[PDB]
């Protein structure tokens, strides 16, 4: 008899693909949901900033009547 | 291994690559050792009567 070590039934398949999956989507899909995000927060910004301007005005009554 | 599904997902959202499935940290297949004695097999020589060192 014989004990050496051949490969027992021979071995399977190894891969050496570059196997990148390219994760993500197109740029210009990048681009549009860049610029709506942005110009979402720049009209939410705009009304923050007019209401407080409200309230600025009115801080400003404030002062005009308690002055004398 | 030895963790749970959602830290799972998390690897394998972070890279694509089913991490899971090959990791390099072995548990199954490592070779079992205390491996059974071999006889080593002889070549080209012990063949008796032809033998001759002239020859070869």
């Amino acid at each position: 008899v014989k004990q050496d070590m051949p490969p027992v039934g021979g071995y399977g398949p190894i891969d050496y693909k570059r196997n990148l999956p390219r994760r993500g989507l197109s740029g210009y899909s990048m681009f549009a949901v860049g610029i709506g995000a942005l110009l979402f927060g720049y009209w939410s910004m705009m009304r923050w900033n007019r209401e407080r301007r409200r309230l600025q005005i009115e801080d400003f009554e404030a002062r005009i009547a308690l002055m004398p | 291994a030895s963790a749970t599904r959602l830290i799972q997902g998390l690897r394998n959202w972070a890279s694509g690559r089913d991490l899971q499935a090959k990791l390099q940290l072995r548990y199954q297949e490592i070779s079992k050792r205390t491996q059974p004695p071999p006889k080593l097999p002889v070549g080209p020589s012990h063949r008796l009567s032809n033998n001759y060192y002239c020859a070869r």
